[PDB]
């Protein structure tokens, strides 16, 4: 994909005790159009895994459909032998750089939460196949809104519990529904633990504009 | 930028090429030779793109010399002047053109002198006089005015003195000196390298 | 239009001794005019002798430093031996050459022992010109660095001032330093620094601090 | 860059510069423009790095192949003939590169200036690089056929020196080879901006 | 953005939306595009934001001398006319479109549009970028002789049809309401927004 | 690049009660050096200097134009101009041709002819002042000169001391710079004196 | 560049970062952003430094003069007319981000005033290349009529979102509380970040051609 | 171009208009945009002509043999992927947008999207140049559990919405109605569209 | 494309230009003089596109013969160069920009020889050698090796021979014959043209 049609915009991330938990609003925006405003944008890999997708909708749809057979050819098997978060996120680069260094892009930047062996992944992929690690992720234009108020809270407290990564994350996405124009008030939050990949949704933010009467 | 000229007679075909090797601003060799070896008959100038004049000149060198291994006997002129402009005329639509102007000049036994002539295009042309490059465009006419067809050698070479005078006179470029070489019944002959002050 | 490079930046460093070699990095990765992550140091190990640091584009350095781990087991496989620390350069000159004209943007500085047990640092451009030296910086801040390491550890520029060898001790203190330095006055140099040691016993490694803005 | 060569009565002399530079900064103060192929040939180098460094080494890979199945060491004609071919086939590929190969066989002592675009130039004098021309001043003025080997050296030498003067794009030491009937023989790794300094004290 | 005025027996009804964007990035969430010329006339601002404000400015600044010089209040025709022959002459260099309405003691109620140095006067008119997602909308739901109340409910429901399908356009909708009697000024949040299809 | 055309090096520093300012002797026309001696530094008083980088046509006329400006000042006002007002003298001539620029850095130096503390700044080529503690760099090897600078500068520092400093610091850098060196020129300035030198630099 | 302001019960508050980027190279470490404009209205300078430096110069010299002939403390209305007519000839060129805050008459008053000549009132806002970390943090903690300490702290909490987050961002948090009753301007209010150095040379390290000695003698 | 599929029990109601533009010029007026690709599987076609031509009838050659292969009627969801896969693989390429819909024994009535090579069910779909116009309209006017009828309603009136506002959109509607009963093809004439507002 | 060289000694200035006059690929004059008397002790060479360099040489001459008339006395080397370098450099941003590249050859009877250099962008440099044009690539290395601050006039001929003779040797260029004049306390001396 040289020229992307239905882009999704940004995919948030951060790893809390015993679990990692992503975000990412249900748009698929035709340039300022707003044509797609219920569509899932994150995806449950495996048990251990999971991988949320801004950028060209088509593609991330391809990528699902590629990671999904792979999981389903190693299930085949069943030789006590798993894909890691790591792994699947490897994987994803190698993906990316190929297609990169053929002029032939998959126009995505991909967010990949897990939890495997007691520790939280997440993990950073774009199209070009840069790619690492860290205590919290926001691709797209949450690089300059929700990242900075990640890295605030995990400055003053570097270990939080689930309930706190959630209210965190949902107090982000109500910053991007005023900040992003190419965001909308409707997303899914997909949480990972030893338990499995959970996927709630749909969700909304209670918003307000009392700054209007000034 | 380089300069070439042939000049038919009625028994022979006299030649001459400057010996500027030129780079940038630099006149890196006065003594470069611009002329190739077909057969003993036959002679290539060759002038155009740096690597592209010798590339393509001994490609068709190489051939017209196994043309001769295989049979026993070498190319008439017309026959290796349309050997060139076949390799000049294919190379032209495809990946790699090569930017070459030329003149063969020659002497077969049956038809006699023949001097022809080639831009990179590949159009071939039998000619009485011609010569390349922009020195072509203040010769071009001093060859109209004083040549005939039945001018002799000795004459030519006088003729050739007021062309290559003309190009120190009037052509910016400097080109002090110049190989000379004439083509008959008894094959290539050199003569002294006409140079100035 | 579709551009396949980017600017992630960061600082790599050098320095080969009498009976060691100090490879270092900072830990900044950027995009933009924003930091991707603070924990992505630009050191990588090869062999117990031999490490690479690996600045510019980072989809280019995962690969490129993919491929030196794939072709060093290639080597041991065929071999029956590592690669030594000229060979691995050697080496690289030929990968970055095979990719002359679709370039690995990475500005790659190998650091480690010879085979007589010295200090050898071999510096490369993107297309895989090399040289070996006593020292050289690359990457984001390697204009900052370098002129400062041609004075400190080349003695340029100075008259009576006798030319002692490099201590352990006393380079490990400059390399803190110069990316203190680099640091304040580069954007894209900071947060972290990371400094390989590799001597005959093995490699070790220290985590020093930086600006984190 | 500025490399330089010229024939005289005890064989040849290969003069280069040592700058590397990327835009007006200067990537490293000391490279070696000289690959020294075997003891009977050398070869100068200027343009891109990358592409003298690889392609000069693909020609004394060839040239070492040369020895080992013929059973008997390159001409210079050869090896000149061998690397504008590699560089005839990478013909419009955007590669820079600028050689002279000097060396010693059967047919006497040989210089070759090679050429990216495929030129390939028998000859007594040359230069390259960027420094070109600065070096081309020097060395025509103060040059005879019949030199010694010390009034050589000395032409050589300043002609990088006063080269790397004047072009930004050169500098750092003078690297000078000799080649005779019996191999070459590095002459000097002399620094320029010291001779320089040196010159300027003498008037 | 999304504008939008509306006609009436004896008023105008005039609501736009509150996004100030800058490509991707919302600059301003709560923007007041309606923008007073006069007592009794507004104008709803589109396009660019500092080309759109200049010609308010100077529009205001025209029609508030011009009116004093009438010992009046100016026509709304007169502040069309205004907007229209500013936007007209610099037309290449200004991207904004001003739609202006208001209320005469002459004419009453009355909605102009002023695209591109034009001037038209509609029963309705739209503009913005939002404008583009509910002309099937306004052509659907229009019918003649509505109420205060009705003309308030349809803007409402075509701004807010707008702001959730232009990206360009969203926030709070304000509204105007220019009679006889006075100027309503309301304000309806992002929180109590006429839900609709959004899936 | 525009700047890098000519190329050049300018660099000023402070010390305890004094202030230095240095500069590389090229004058060059993109690969060609032409001459070794151009003035980057002109003096502007007893115990005030102005050096300049860049666009050598633009150096001249901006010193030039200066100077007609400051003349005139010294004249109307009757006393030397404090440091702090030269720096807003040239802001305001560099901003005047704000959309047509004259390409050259200013770097200036100087002690306060009342008080004699230390004084630098150096402004952009539009004219916006940047007062530092510490030093100020311009030139085509501004990236070297500040890796130089960050590292070699201590404060509190006497006229020796500082003068090692700086021109270990211009040395150091215009070496790693292909248009910039051919020698280097640095003047110590002091309240009792004013120590002009020029050091045995590369001419490579 | 981070800037940023932000309206309280009593007064306003402007929030400023203190560095100054040449490209991808810090300048400047400490520099004051906050520019005076009247004596209860200040101004954060972003864009263009000389466009942000003149312009609020040449407003504050029109403030004075306006203030000196009407006898009467200066409007912030009056303010983002004079920026706003000025910028909006300039077309653009004259590239002044900027935000303007004060305290007048009418109470207290912030406008953000881009360089095209468009403008916004609002109770919070933000500019510079690190607007959207400042921003982020102003949305999700802000509400009406906040406390003088509260305001304080969110601001040099905006202000330093910026300064870790925007590479183009660094250094301390200037700061600048505009009460009723005059304006206090809190220079070095934060600062988020933190060697061995001393490369002493002998005196005569360095070589020397030439030595000139001008004395002065007062 | 307007094209538009909606969704009921047992059901897909399916519309085209019948303009083939060509710039300003109108190539054709009364060009059946809505093509089978089986017995009880249409698409609607949009975009470049000659693209969505020759999609349909690769993705008509490849169901009828797949269709034969299985001993049953093909499933919607796979020729939703048939004209996915081709979409998506040559989508640089192509230009054209094929919405696709029809009737199943296993999961009945359902609408799919391809545009650009995604793949995603919906309740009800537009494309085309004139479904630009008509995003506020299918917003408001859509509501859940619409009979056979209501839904041939509702996408006349979009239709003839969009056609009214679009110069690229215009002639006729074509409709199809697919069931498990069979496949109802009706032409509503330029003369007997629904009026609304249209000055 | 044209040349340029100048040669200050102790107590003189040797200057020389070439002779062609060029068009397209023809020389169209052999004899052309590039040197313009500004004053009895100062002469401005010029070199540049065809009609720029003498419509602006000219303009100055004029402007330095006004000032001769005006006061009764002609400019010095300094005053004439800093004039030169002032107009170009107020043209250089304006609608007519002169593309100029000049020496300024001249003594003054307090402060001896001076030759001036500069470029279309109006930097002036003053140097005890210099020189313009394609030529200048070639030949200012030869003048680094044998000029010293102490040269003779004579030998200085003798240096400018082997400049000129390497022109001939590798420049592409033709550059047949070349202007030769020597300035010092008794102003301008013509010299006999190095031909070949
Ligand atoms: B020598 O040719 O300088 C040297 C010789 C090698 C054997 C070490 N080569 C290099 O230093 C070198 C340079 N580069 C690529 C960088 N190119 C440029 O910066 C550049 C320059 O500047 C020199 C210029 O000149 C202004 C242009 O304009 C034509 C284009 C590119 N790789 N190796
Ligand atoms: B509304 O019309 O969106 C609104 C109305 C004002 C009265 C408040 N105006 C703005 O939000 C606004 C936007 N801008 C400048 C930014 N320009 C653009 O977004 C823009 C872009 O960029 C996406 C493009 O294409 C990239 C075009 O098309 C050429 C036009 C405008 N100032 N005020
Ligand atoms: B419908 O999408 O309009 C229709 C659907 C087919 C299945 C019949 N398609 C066409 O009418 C159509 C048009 N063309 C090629 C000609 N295209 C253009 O000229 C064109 C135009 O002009 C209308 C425009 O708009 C100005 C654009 O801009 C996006 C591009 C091309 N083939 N089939
Ligand atoms: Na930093
Ligand atoms: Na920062
Ligand atoms: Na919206
Ligand atoms: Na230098
Ligand atoms: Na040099
Ligand atoms: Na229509």
């Amino acid at each position: 994909t040289q020229n992307p049609m239905v882009t999704g915009t940004s995919v948030l991330g951060v790893k809390f005790e015993g679990g990692v938990v992503i975000a990412a609003d249900m748009l698929g925006s035709y340039g300022s159009l707003a044509r797609f405003r219920n569509i899932s944008r994150i995806m449950r890999v495996n048990n251990s895994t999971m991988l949320g997708a801004s950028g060209d909708y088509a593609d991330f749809q391809y990528l699902k459909q590629v990671l999904g057979q792979m999981v389903i050819d190693e299930e085949l098997l069943g030789d006590g032998h798993s894909y890691s978060p790591r792994a699947i996120h490897s994987w994803l680069t190698r993906a990316m750089y190929s297609r990169r260094s053929k002029m032939n892009p998959l126009w995505n930047t991909m967010v990949i939460g897990g939890y495997a062996d007691g520790e939280s992944f997440l993990g950073y992929v774009d199209m070009l196949g840069v790619a690492y690690e860290a205590p919290s992720l926001a691709t797209g234009y949450g690089a300059y809104l929700a990242q900075p108020l990640l890295r605030e809270v995990l400055e003053k407290q570097p270990v939080l519990s689930q309930t706190e990564a959630r209210d965190l994350v949902e107090r982000c996405m109500r910053v991007l529904y005023y900040r992003d124009a190419r965001s909308y008030n409707r997303f899914q939050i997909a949480t990972v633990t030893e338990k499995g990949v959970e996927i709630e949704g749909p969700l909304s933010t209670e918003t307000n504009w009392d700054i209007a009467h000034m | 930028m380089e300069y070439l000229i042939g000049i038919q007679g009625p028994d022979y075909v006299l030649v001459a090429s400057d010996r500027v090797a030129a780079s940038n601003i630099v006149q890196m060799k006065d003594d470069h030779d611009k002329m190739f070896k077909m057969s003993e008959k036959i002679l290539l100038l060759c002038v155009g793109e740096a690597g592209d004049t010798v590339q393509f000149a001994e490609y068709i060198q190489k051939n017209v010399q196994l043309y001769k291994m295989r049979n026993g006997y070498e190319l008439s002129p017309t026959a290796a002047a349309n050997f060139t402009r076949r390799n000049l005329a294919d190379c032209l639509r495809s990946r790699t053109p090569y930017h070459v102007n030329l003149l063969l000049a020659g002497y077969d036994e049956h038809e006699g002198p023949a001097l022809y002539y080639m831009d990179y295009l590949a159009a071939l042309a039998k000619a009485p006089f011609a010569a390349h490059g922009y020195g072509a465009f203040l010769t071009l006419s001093i060859l109209d005015r004083y040549y005939t067809p039945t001018i002799s050698r000795e004459r030519a070479v006088e003729l050739l003195r007021k062309c290559l005078e003309e190009l120190q006179k009037r052509f910016i470029l400097n080109l002090p000196t110049f190989s000379v070489r004439i083509i008959d019944k008894n094959g290539i002959h050199d003569l002294d390298n006409i140079s100035f002050p | 239009r579709f551009s396949p490079y980017v600017f992630n930046g960061g600082t790599i460093l050098a320095i080969a001794g009498e009976d060691f070699a100090i490879v270092a990095s900072d830990t900044r990765l950027s995009e933009g005019f924003s930091i991707h992550t603070r924990d992505s140091p630009k050191c990588y190990k090869l062999t117990d002798k031999t490490v690479i640091g690996c600045s510019g584009f980072h989809g280019d350095c995962l690969t490129l430093t993919k491929i030196i781990e794939a072709r060093l087991k290639m080597y041991k496989h065929s071999n029956n031996k590592a690669m030594t620390t000229g060979a691995i350069a050697a080496m690289l000159s030929t990968i970055l050459y095979s990719r002359r004209f679709f370039p690995y943007y990475v500005y790659n500085i190998i650091g480690g022992l010879d085979e007589e047990g010295k200090g050898a640092v071999y510096s490369f451009d993107p297309v895989g010109s090399y040289q070996r030296d006593s020292f050289k910086a690359g990457g984001s801040a390697s204009a900052m660095l370098q002129p400062l390491l041609d004075n400190q550890v080349g003695f340029k520029n100075m008259q009576n001032v006798e030319h002692v060898p490099l201590s352990l001790d006393r380079a490990m203190r400059l390399v803190k330093d110069v990316f203190i330095s680099a640091a304040e006055r580069d954007v894209y140099t900071g947060d972290a620094l990371r400094i390989c040691i590799v001597t005959k016993e093995g490699i070790r490694e220290e985590t020093v601090s930086l600006r984190k803005d | 860059t500025t490399t330089l060569a010229f024939k005289f009565q005890h064989g040849v002399i290969a003069a280069v510069d040592s700058r590397a530079s990327a835009g007006s900064y200067i990537s490293a103060l000391r490279v070696n423009k000289v690959i020294e192929i075997n003891p009977y040939l050398l070869g100068t180098m200027s343009g891109c790095a990358a592409d003298c460094q690889y392609w000069e080494r693909l020609l004394a890979k060839e040239c070492r192949l040369y020895y080992l199945r013929n059973g008997e060491r390159i001409s210079v004609s050869a090896a000149s003939k061998l690397l504008s071919n590699m560089m005839c086939q990478y013909r419009g590929m955007g590669l820079s590169m600028g050689s002279m190969i000097c060396g010693w066989d059967k047919k006497g002592p040989g210089l070759y200036y090679v050429d990216e675009h495929g030129t390939r130039l028998s000859g007594n004098m040359f230069s390259t690089g960027s420094g070109n021309t600065y070096a081309y001043g020097v060395m025509d003025s103060g040059y005879r056929p019949n030199l010694s080997p010390e009034e050589a050296y000395d032409l050589g030498r300043r002609a990088i020196a006063y080269a790397t003067h004047r072009d930004s794009y050169s500098g750092g030491v003078v690297n000078m080879y000799h080649m005779k009937e019996d191999g070459w023989v590095k002459v000097e790794s002399t620094d320029v901006s010291d001779l320089l300094h040196q010159y300027r004290e003498a008037n | 953005t999304t504008i939008m005025a509306v006609e009436f027996d004896g008023g105008v009804v005039m609501g736009s939306d509150s996004r100030v964007s800058a490509g991707e990035a919302v600059v301003n969430r709560v923007f007041d595009k309606l923008s007073p010329l006069h007592e009794r006339i507004y104008c709803a601002l589109s396009g660019s934001a500092a080309d759109a404000q200049a010609v308010a400015d100077m529009a205001a600044y025209q029609l508030e001398l011009h009116g004093i010089e009438l010992e009046e209040p100016p026509l709304v025709l007169a502040a069309a006319n205004v907007v229209r022959n500013i936007s007209y002459k610099y037309r290449e260099d200004l991207s904004a479109h001003l739609m202006v309405a208001g209320w005469d003691q002459r004419e009453g109620g009355q909605v102009y549009g002023t695209l591109g140095g034009m001037l038209t006067r509609q029963p309705f008119a739209i503009g913005g970028s939002g404008s583009t997602f509910i002309y099937g909308y306004v052509d659907a739901a229009y019918k003649p002789g509505m109420s205060p109340e009705e003309c308030r409910r349809f803007t409402t429901d075509a701004i807010a049809l707008a702001m959730s399908r232009d990206g360009s356009s969203g926030g709070v909708i304000y509204l105007v309401t220019i009679t006889a009697a006075g100027v309503d000024h309301r304000v309806i949040l992002g929180n109590e927004l006429p839900k609709f299809y959004d899936e | 690049s525009i700047m890098s055309y000519n190329g050049g090096a300018v660099m000023a520093m402070k010390g305890k009660n004094c202030v230095a300012i240095a500069a590389d002797r090229r004058f060059g026309i993109q690969a060609q050096m032409v001459t070794t001696d151009f003035q980057k530094i002109f003096p502007m008083g007893d115990r005030l200097y102005i050096g300049l980088a860049g666009l050598a046509t633009d150096v001249q006329t901006v010193a030039q134009r200066l100077k007609f400006r400051l003349n005139l000042y010294e004249l109307k006002e009757g006393r030397q101009i404090k440091p702090y007002t030269l720096m807003s003298m040239v802001a305001n001539l560099l901003y005047e041709k704000r959309f047509g620029p004259y390409y050259t850095e200013p770097v200036i130096a100087g002690l306060d002819p009342k008080t004699f503390k230390p004084f630098i700044c150096s402004l952009d080529l539009i004219g916006c002042p940047m007062v530092t503690d510490d030093f100020v760099v311009s030139g085509t090897c501004a990236e070297q000169m500040y890796g130089m600078c960050e590292s070699l500068w201590e404060p509190n520092m006497d006229p020796d001391h500082l003068f090692e400093t700086i021109s270990q610091a211009m040395l150091n850098a215009v070496d790693r710079d292909a248009v910039s060196g051919m020698g280097v020129i640095v003047h110590i300035i002091e309240k009792d004196k004013i120590t002009t030198r020029t050091l045995k630099a590369r001419m490579d | 560049t981070t800037i940023a302001g932000l309206v309280f019960q009593d007064g306003v508050i402007l929030g400023a970062d203190t560095r100054a980027t040449n490209d991808s190279v810090v300048a400047d470490k400490s520099c004051e952003k906050i520019h005076f404009i009247a004596p209860k209205i200040y101004c954060c300078g972003a864009g263009v430094a000389a466009d942000a430096e003149m312009t609020t110069r040449m407003v504050a010299s029109k403030m004075e003069l306006h203030a000196l002939s009407t006898g009467r403390e200066p409007r912030v209305a009056t303010v983002t007319r004079i920026l706003r007519q000025t910028l909006f000839r300039y077309q653009g060129h004259v590239g002044a981000s900027l935000i303007v805050g004060g305290v007048d008459l009418t109470g207290p008053q912030l406008y953000g005033v881009h360089p095209h000549g468009s403008y916004s009132r609002l109770p919070f806002t933000a500019l510079g290349s690190g607007q959207d970390a400042a921003l982020a943090v102003l949305e999700d903690r802000f509400q009406p009529n906040m406390t003088l300490e509260a305001a304080q702290g969110l601001l040099v909490e905006a202000v330093t979102a910026g300064i870790l987050g925007d590479l183009g961002s660094g250094g301390n948090v200037d700061a600048c509380v505009i009460t009723k009753t005059g304006a206090k301007l809190l220079r070095t209010l934060s600062s988020p970040t933190e060697r061995s150095g001393r490369y002493h040379f002998v005196p005569g390290t360095t070589a020397v051609l030439t030595q000139t000695v001008k004395p002065l003698t007062l």
